[PDB]
């Protein structure tokens, strides 16, 4: 899969 | 006259101090222990996105940057989801120290 990305 | 290369950065380890705001912190991360590397074979936390006027942008984050430590804690062999955990509970400021690459 794509990297996991999370807003902050 | 020839010109000589000015001085230049190669690496760089930062401690950098976010104010949060109400919209958060202003950055997005990426990576983690049993995730997809940000970059390369490098399982570590990665900055991937810094909100262009945000909180983290006028502390001097930058795209790229590598978590190391967050308020005290290490985040050597974290997940991606307990570095999410640790930001999202850190407060109102957020010291952390950052490896950058050029």
């Amino acid at each position: 899969p794509a990297w996991d990305e999370t807003n902050l | 006259n020839l010109l000589i290369e000015p001085a230049r950065i190669e690496e760089e380890e930062l401690t950098l101090t976010i104010l949060r705001q109400t919209g958060g912190l202003g950055i997005s991360i990426a990576g983690g222990k049993g995730s997809t590397p940000y970059k390369g074979d490098d399982e570590g936390i990665f900055i991937s996105r810094v909100s262009e006027e945000g909180p983290a942008a006028r502390a001097g984050v930058r795209v790229g940057d590598k978590l190391l430590e967050v308020n005290g804690v290490a985040l050597q062999g974290a997940e991606h989801h307990e570095a999410v955990e640790a930001l999202r509970g850190a407060g109102t400021a957020v010291q952390m120290r950052v490896w950058r690459e050029r």
